[PDB]
């Protein structure tokens, strides 16, 4: 999970 | 003839229309933006999903801010007379009101303005759909346990996340939003009106995803997409 | 015009  | 009703967009033109997919994964070093892994998964999912809806899909990868604007300008200048609708999917870094090209920001309004009722006449009165997988700020959601028409009419903005918030992407499965969008389109496009499909997308993202991070700041966070509709009729992908 |  990563933020953009 | 007999009684006729007109609460739904005409979707039986010869073509469903274009689906433009802009997929930005690799950014110029000078920007300091990191690569968006997982986004190729998204772009291929969308390509297949919209292909099955009978859209003419155009995938474009790693566009500069200049190329983004030039593409949208050129597309808005095509003759859309025989097409029912227009779709544009943006996959990139962002912040509120902004999407990033590989070398810098683009105003979302600059892109959509090309398709305003008065500037793209062959799309006037037809649904113009913008699907935006990009951050809208840096807030994190901790969750809780349980004779004229307006030039801005007939737009629908399907945002991946609430105003002001981060948008979540999994580097293996793709973005939460686009994952869910494609699944719900596959399952319900032949049955449900588009708003009702997007509500199911809202529920899926809200209930089935939650972040996992070694970093406490970013762990166990939630996401709710945001439908912004200026549509004037119901939208069904079948006829 | 298609990259993919």
């Amino acid at each position: 999970d990563e933020v953009d | 003839s007999g009684i006729s009703l007109d609460n739904s967009y005409k979707m039986d033109y010869p073509e469903m229309g274009l689906c433009i997919i802009i997929n930005n994964k690799n950014f110029h070093k000078s920007t300091g933006m990191t690569s968006r892994s997982g986004t190729d998964v998204d772009a291929a999912n969308l390509r297949e999903t919209f292909r099955n809806l009978k859209y003419e899909v155009r995938n474009k990868n790693d566009l500069t801010r200049e190329e983004i604007v030039e593409l949208m300008r050129d597309v808005s200048k095509e003759d859309h007379s025989k097409r029912s609708s227009f779709v544009c999917v943006l996959l990139s870094h962002g912040e509120e009101g902004i999407i990033f090209g590989t070398n810098g920001p683009v105003d979302l309004k600059k892109i959509t303005n090309f398709f305003r009722g008065d500037r793209c006449r062959s799309l006037t009165g037809k649904p113009k759909l913008f699907i935006i997988q990009a951050c809208r700020g840096t807030e994190l959601d901790c969750g809780i346990e349980t004779h004229k028409i307006p030039v801005e009419a007939d737009f629908l903005y399907a945002y991946s996340t609430a105003p002001g918030y981060y948008s979540w992407r999994n580097s293996k499965d793709g973005s939460w939003f686009i994952q869910s969008l494609c699944a719900m389109l596959k399952q319900y496009a032949d049955k449900l009106e588009f708003m009702h499909i997007l509500t199911r997308v809202n529920r899926k993202v809200a209930t089935e995803f939650e972040s996992f991070s070694f970093d406490a700041t970013f762990h166990a966070k939630k996401q709710i997409p945001c439908i912004q509709s200026m549509l004037t009729k119901e939208l069904y992908f079948y006829h | 015009d298609d990259d993919m």
